[PDB]
């Protein structure tokens, strides 16, 4: 028997109930980092035609970067809020389990669901749980992450550019990172989200005052 | 007990005579015909490509891929079983149900 | 501003000028600048222009825009309401109780030609909408025009398709018709027809080559 | 008065003012009048209303059984003017409440939408579907009377 | 109503023949009444299995007749035993039509199953109806002023099947069964039982009326309301609006037709040239 | 590749004002943002 | 009375019939057409009422005589092309 | 002549025969021709004049149109006309050949289920 | 012109007294059985291939 | 196909090689002219701004191209004369030179007669500054070939417009693009056997 492509997947996209109830308006002087998300995330998804009549070719994912509680996280939050596209939240700790083979297994139904779905944005904080640079060949935990990490290679680089699948991933910690993972046709789109300014700071307090 | 079971799945003579909506049965035309706009450019592609196909590969490649000669042949089939068994009852009822 | 300004002196689409008055409204918005109402009353204008005058009443309701909520706006929305209610007459009027915040000002003043041919479109439809054959002269009746200018303008709608109809000029009637709609069943069967006559080209060169 | 807008029959303004003119606008001492339609600026404004109400409900009866109608009939069955219930028949059909369409040089107006091939086909089914239903019932019942009187 | 549709189970119909088979035996052949067991889904009922109850009548009189009620809930019991989820639907007799005395016995019946619901099993293999007819007691207000009866009202009855139920049944029609004609030769089957179905509904209507016409049974007048209904609701096909669309609405079915058979014809030469291909190739190397 | 960035840049200024093809301005805009911005 | 092809009356045979004059005729429909006695339109442009049902009644004998007659009609043409699909399909019958 | 319906010139075949043996057939074709030229005017003309399809029918006297009028059956109307109000018996598209049509489509389902 | 009309090459009428011929409106082709019959034709040879 | 894929090179012509800009929106207007519609015309070409920059130094084929748009018949004529001449002598456009004027014609015929609903002969034939025997015999050519959409009335001078549904010329297409299809498959058939 041959299942449908929706099925046997242990991830699941976000419900209406479980939208993050963080708008744009709740995140405070972001603009810089608003308007490359868009551009890179949610305009493709919607312009995918305005892409290729001008020629720019879209980045398959986005890594957004910088110090801890810089508004990573949240601009997901708003991102899926403000989406008419699905959203399959993860985080890249998961993707490690006991029973070898589910990791580089669960990793695919992601992007298979994704697939299907499409339009879809897959978001993968904490990627450094899965994305380190070092692999120990003699210790399973090394072995397991390195089948996870390369099967999420593969299944970016499995995307044409007519699938509208966009891949979002997050991390504090992007010195430790796979250099393979920021390959072009990958992840293309290295957005920085810096300690605020002084005029970042005063949008912040404004929004949250 | 032969003939007791063959009453399983045996349809009212009120729906052999039972016309399909008139605009549904228009948008399925249309949105088969449609398909097959798409499958018919699709189609060119495969006699060009089978030409120039290893032997190995009459089967292989077309694993995974959608055979647009396969499709045809199903909306064919659908279509025509569709309009003509529309037609035919449709001919029937203007004489069965006359008025004069 | 000045970005949304050349935008719309230049005819070009009025989403970019849209959005650059957007986007000046709200850094004048920040700054608390005077020239907030300018760049409002022209956000509004483009929303005219783009014949989504509705929106108009959306945006000045806005918690930003109600701190400029005066003869200005008040201009503007007197003219979305013309253009929504597809009036001509209510235009003028708007024209004549805020001739100020309108006629002067030099980047609306210039659209406003534009502004009352389009008005004369849709108002247009609007007069005829209910009626299947109806005198030339009521109609320049209901819309308050010349004989020649309806007919004129209504001869050039039907070459420009905007509705259906024809022109009697003997009887000085317009004779509106309920066109169905083209069957896409047959616009599909001939190209299917003709992709199918492709691959009856290759299963040529298939039957030629090989036999 | 509450019936007179249920009943699917045209009621006359005329007949409303000099039944219920009185009742509504001044009222009685054992009954009194509400402010509905007082002698104010807003109860005129209402009583002008309620005038628009039975001539849109006297179009919408107007629209069920008549297939095609006169203006001068209309107008006549409206209370209105010829110029007036053209002018509020064409404000109804523009905001897409009732559909009409209005040969002025005849002066006939049109209240039968144009017969799309499906709906005059769908409508045949529909009455085959209504009579082999009835056929069966009609069978049913004859069984019934079959083993009542035998 | 109450009751939408009644889908009775093959095992019920196999049940209620060997119910005949048995207790018609060289006894009797009359009737043999059983009780009716299955679940309730929105408002189709699910007839799904049934057992006998020892039941006798009288030839003559129509007020004498015995249901043994407590067999009735003793082996309810046995059966709620192994299947709770079936309860009391109502009740079966195989009598070929309706008796004066079933409303009586519905009423017995409603005890156990307030709504219940009497379903003809016909034994006798009938050519062009389905062998069951589901009724269920109505209270017929009369308008002429006659008192409010107890009456049946028909409800459209299907036999559907279990997905066991309909494995073991095409198992036991597994020879008998053509399954080789395509679907455009069923449906053209299904019209020509829909016109036989009609044709026999017609005479029965006719032969009704015929013994009206003698005075062999009394005017209804509600049957003879519900004739004119039928006989108004005769469309006219010979009205120019009306042929009109149905040349258009047969000329647009066409094209499809064509351009299917169109497609058909192409796709038929593409499998002449394969074969041929394949053919030639094959002698070649050999 | 800071030339290439330019051209990839003023393919998106052309996106941001929803048009088709890439004008000098929006080079000229790309160049800014490359050098002078970054 | 009518027969179901002729079922469109003018307003002069209503307003002759039923004793009533001619502009009267149009709320008689209404009154009908609103109670459920008879279902149809008004085409006033005409002076013209197309009747599409009437309320059944009461037929004597001799009227449900002439309905079973009817019916012979109507069991013939169903029988005469339930007899033409047979044979005309008999080839591809089931 | 008789094919595009030259109908004066076959009369006037009479006059330039090639030799005097050929009178005999020219007379038989033209009685042929006299009805032929009449059963033109029913579905041709709505209405035309007494005097008016003299010169059309080539008779000489009025007289001889009137026994042929009756074995034609032409009813002649007050104002020296012929009234041939004949077309409405068309086609008659009024009426769809169901059993015509209904054999026509069993015949399609026929080749695609037959073949087998 | 008269003969046209009756073998049904035209369809027309003719006003002797005026001296012209009037052309019948012509009738919705795709309203009548014409279409059938030019696709039953078309259908039974694509099923004979 | 050539109007819609010049109109979009028209602001990224850059194949000088095979013509001149002036010459390629030359090109681009001739083909616009007889293969779009009037709201597509008036979008893309009355209004585009690289075309209406070229029609600056191109004042003949810009009269040709706003004598019909703005319903000036005589001129389009009088134009339609000299972009004839054009393009006997120009390579591309000499094999379909008849065609493309003839095709011209019925667009300006048919424009004229699209608004109105019975327009006399000498109207017609003074809006095109031509004779009333001209337009007569334009116009009967044409309806006979089905490409206009009325008739005359020649005793009245009158000419009628009709409106024929899509859906009879379409099926017109269908019966003669299916019968060169059909005429194709039992061809291939004939080969296939033998
Ligand atoms: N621009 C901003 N406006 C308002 N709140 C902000 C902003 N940036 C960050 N925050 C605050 O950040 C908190 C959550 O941080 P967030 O998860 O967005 O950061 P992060 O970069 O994903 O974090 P980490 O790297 O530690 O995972 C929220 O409580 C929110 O108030
Ligand atoms: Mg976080």
């Amino acid at each position: 028997d041959v299942l449908p492509p929706e099925a046997d997947s242990s991830i699941m996209m976000l419900t209406s109930d479980q939208k993050p109830d963080v708008m744009y308006a709740d995140i405070g002087g972001m603009d810089i980092q608003k308007q490359e998300v868009r551009e890179a995330v949610e305009l493709p998804l919607t312009h995918f035609e305005l892409y290729k009549q001008i020629g720019i070719d879209p980045p398959r994912g986005v890594l957004m970067y910088g110090p801890p509680g810089c508004g990573k996280t949240m601009l997901a939050k708003a991102v899926a809020h403000h989406t008419t596209a699905a959203f399959i939240r993860v985080v890249g700790s998961e993707f490690v389990q006991k029973y070898l083979g589910e990791g580089p297994r669960m990793v695919r139904d992601v992007f298979r669901l994704a697939k299907e779905n499409a339009p879809a944005i897959i978001f993968i904080d904490e990627i450094d749980a899965i994305a380190t640079k070092r692999f120990d060949a003699q210790t399973g935990a090394d072995r397991e992450v390195q089948r996870i990490l390369l099967e999420l290679l593969n299944q970016m680089d499995g995307f044409d550019q007519n699938v509208n699948v966009k891949v979002i991933m997050a991390t504090n910690r992007a010195d430790t990172l796979d250099p393979a993972l920021l390959r072009p046709g990958r992840l293309d789109r290295k957005i920085e989200f810096p300690l605020p300014d002084r005029r970042q700071k005063r949008l912040i307090f404004s929004t949250i005052t | 007990e032969q003939k007791m079971l063959l009453n399983l799945h045996k349809k009212s003579w009120m729906e052999g005579l039972t016309l399909q909506d008139y605009s549904e049965h228009c948008k399925h035309n249309e949105s088969v015909v449609k398909e097959m706009l798409e499958l018919a450019k699709n189609y060119n592609k495969a006699v060009e490509e089978e030409d120039k196909m290893t032997p190995e590969q009459l089967a292989i490649k077309n694993v995974g891929k959608q055979d647009p000669k396969r499709h045809l042949e199903e909306h064919v089939d659908v279509l025509m079983t569709s309009n003509i068994v529309q037609c035919l009852a449709a001919m029937l009822d203007t004489v069965v149900f006359k008025l004069i | 501003m000045q970005s949304g300004i050349i935008h719309a002196a230049e005819e070009k689409d009025w989403k970019t000028a849209y959005s650059y008055f957007y986007e000046a409204f709200e850094g004048y918005d920040s700054i608390d600048s005077p020239k907030a109402i300018t760049s409002l009353k022209y956000m509004l204008l483009c929303k005219i222009m783009l014949n989504t005058p509705e929106d108009v009443q959306a945006l000045v309701s806005g918690k930003l825009a109600l701190r400029y909520a005066g003869r200005q706006t008040e201009a503007l929305k007197c003219v979305a309401q013309a253009s929504k209610n597809r009036s001509l007459a209510d235009f003028e009027k708007a024209l004549t109780d805020y001739r100020a915040e309108l006629r002067d000002d030099p980047i609306i003043s210039t659209h406003l030609a534009k502004l009352y041919d389009n008005l004369l479109e849709q108002n247009l439809i609007r007069v005829i909408e209910p009626f299947s054959r109806v005198q030339i002269e009521h109609i320049s009746s209901l819309i308050k025009l010349s004989k020649a200018d309806v007919e004129r303008k209504l001869s050039q709608m039907i070459l420009d398709k905007k509705f259906h109809g024809i022109l009697d000029q003997g009887e000085g009637v317009l004779i509106i018709f309920d066109e169905p709609p083209v069957d896409k069943t047959y616009e599909a069967a001939l190209e299917t027809i003709q992709n199918m006559s492709k691959v009856v080209d290759s299963l040529y060169n298939k039957a030629k080559k090989l036999t | 008065l509450l019936k007179l807008f249920t009943t699917m029959e045209l009621m006359r303004w005329s007949t409303l003012v000099e039944d219920y003119g009185m009742e509504l606008r001044k009222g009685s001492l054992e009954s009194p009048a509400t402010d509905v339609f007082g002698s104010t600026e807003e109860g005129e404004k209402r009583w002008k209303d309620l005038k628009n109400r039975v001539v849109e409900h006297n179009i919408r009866i107007m629209a069920k059984y008549y297939t095609r109608i006169t203006m001068k009939r209309m107008a006549q069955l409206l209370d209105l003017s010829v110029d007036e219930s053209e002018a509020f028949l064409s404000n109804l059909v523009v905001n897409k409440t009732i559909f009409a369409k209005v040969d002025r040089l005849a002066g006939i107006i049109n209240f039968q939408r144009p017969k799309d091939p499906n709906n005059l086909l769908n409508d045949w089914s529909q009455k085959l579907n209504s009579l082999m239903s009835l056929v069966n019932k009609t069978t049913h019942l004859i069984a019934k009377e079959e083993m009542i009187h035998n | 109503l109450a009751v939408q549709k009644v889908v009775v189970h093959p095992l019920v119909l196999l049940s209620v023949v060997d119910h005949f088979n048995r207790i018609g035996k060289v006894g009797n052949q009359k009737r043999v009444v059983g009780v009716l067991l299955g679940s309730w889904q929105k408002k189709v009922l699910d007839v799904s299995n049934s057992f006998a109850v020892p039941f006798d009548e009288d030839d003559k009189d129509d007020s004498v007749w015995f249901l043994d009620h407590d067999y009735l809930e003793n082996m309810y019991g046995m059966f709620k035993k192994v299947n709770a989820r079936e309860r009391i639907v109502g009740w079966y007799h195989t009598g070929p039509k309706l008796h004066k005395n079933d409303i009586a016995i519905n009423e017995l019946m409603k005890r156990y199953c307030p709504n219940s619901v009497l379903v003809i099993i016909d034994v006798k293999p009938k050519d062009l109806g389905l062998p069951t007819e589901a009724y269920i007691s109505v209270e017929e207000v009369h308008d002429d002023g006659t008192p409010t009866s107890k009456t049946f009202e028909h409800v459209t009855s299907e036999i559907g099947a279990e997905e066991a139920e309909e494995v073991g049944v095409e198992h036991l029609l597994r020879d008998i069964k053509d399954t080789t004609v395509g679907t455009l030769s069923q449906r053209i089957t299904n019209q020509v039982h829909g016109l036989k179905g009609l044709n026999s509904k017609l005479l029965d209507i006719r032969s009704y009326l015929e013994k009206v016409a003698t005075g062999k049974l009394p005017i209804n007048h509600q049957i003879i309301y519900q004739l004119q209904d039928v006989f108004n609701l005769l469309p006219d096909v010979s009205l120019q609006e009306f042929v009109k669309a149905f040349y258009l609405k047969t000329n647009d079915q066409m094209v499809v037709v064509y351009l299917a058979s169109l497609i058909r014809s192409v796709v038929a030469l593409h499998n002449l040239i394969n074969n041929k291909i394949a053919n030639r190739d094959a002698e070649k190397k050999e | 590749a800071e030339v290439k960035g330019v051209c990839t840049e003023a393919g998106m200024y052309a996106l941001r004002e929803r048009r088709v093809h890439v004008t000098q301005e929006d080079f000229e805009m790309a160049v800014a943002k490359v050098m002078q911005k970054d | 009375t009518r027969p179901a092809n002729h079922r469109q009356l003018t307003f002069e045979e209503i307003a002759k019939s039923a004793k009533i004059t001619v502009n009267e005729v149009e709320l008689l429909v209404m009154k009908a057409l609103s109670v459920g006695l008879v279902k149809g339109s008004i085409d006033e442009v005409d002076k013209r009422v197309h009747m599409t049902w009437v309320q059944p009644r009461v037929l004597d004998l001799q009227q449900i005589k002439g309905m079973k007659d009817r019916l012979e009609f109507w069991c013939t043409d169903v029988k005469s092309m339930e007899m033409l699909v047979e044979h005309q399909a008999h080839d591809i019958l089931t | 002549y008789l094919m595009e319906g030259s109908y004066n010139k076959v009369f006037l075949a009479k006059g330039n025969i090639p030799a005097e043996s050929y009178t005999f057939f020219i007379d038989i074709l033209l009685d042929t021709i006299r009805d032929e030229i009449a059963g033109c005017i029913e579905k041709a003309y709505e209405k035309i004049l007494f005097t008016e399809a003299t010169r059309i029918l080539f008779f000489n006297t009025p007289k001889k149109m009137t026994d042929y009028a009756k074995k034609r059956g032409w009813v002649l109307g007050p104002n020296n006309y012929y009234s041939f109000a004949s077309q409405q018996q068309k086609p008659e598209d009024t009426t769809i050949p169901s059993t015509e049509l209904a054999k026509q489509v069993i015949e399609y389902a026929r080749q695609l289920e037959m073949i087998v | 012109v008269a003969k046209a009309i009756r073998d049904g090459v035209i369809e027309a009428s003719i006003n002797h007294e005026k001296g012209y011929v009037q052309s019948k409106e012509m009738i919705d082709i795709y309203s009548t059985r014409e279409p059938q019959l030019a696709f039953h034709q078309r259908i039974s040879f694509c099923l004979d291939i | 196909q050539a109007a819609e894929l010049f109109l979009d090179t028209v602001s990224t012509f850059t194949s000088y090689e095979l013509m001149d800009y002036k010459t390629f929106v030359t090109y681009t207007v001739y083909v616009s002219m007889i293969a779009l519609e009037r709201p597509d015309l008036r979008e893309k070409v009355i209004k585009g701004a690289e075309i209406l920059e070229v029609l600056h130094s191109l004042p003949a084929v810009r009269q040709y191209l706003f004598s019909l748009y703005e319903c000036r018949y005589s001129v389009f004529f009088q134009s339609l004369a000299v972009v004839e001449q054009e393009m006997k002598k120009d390579w591309l456009f000499a094999p379909h030179y008849r065609y493309y004027v003839r095709e011209m014609r019925i667009h300006a015929y048919s424009q004229l007669l699209e608004s109105y609903r019975s327009l006399t002969l000498g109207y017609m034939a003074e809006a095109f500054g031509v004779g009333v025997e001209f337009i007569d015999q334009e116009l009967s050519r044409f309806i006979a070939a089905g490409r206009l959409h009325c008739k005359i009335d020649k005793v009245n001078e009158i000419v009628e417009t009709n409106r024929p549904d899509s859906k009879n010329w379409q099926y017109q297409e269908t019966i003669k693009k299916g019968d060169l299809l059909l005429n194709r498959v039992q061809k291939l058939s004939r080969v296939i056997n033998m």
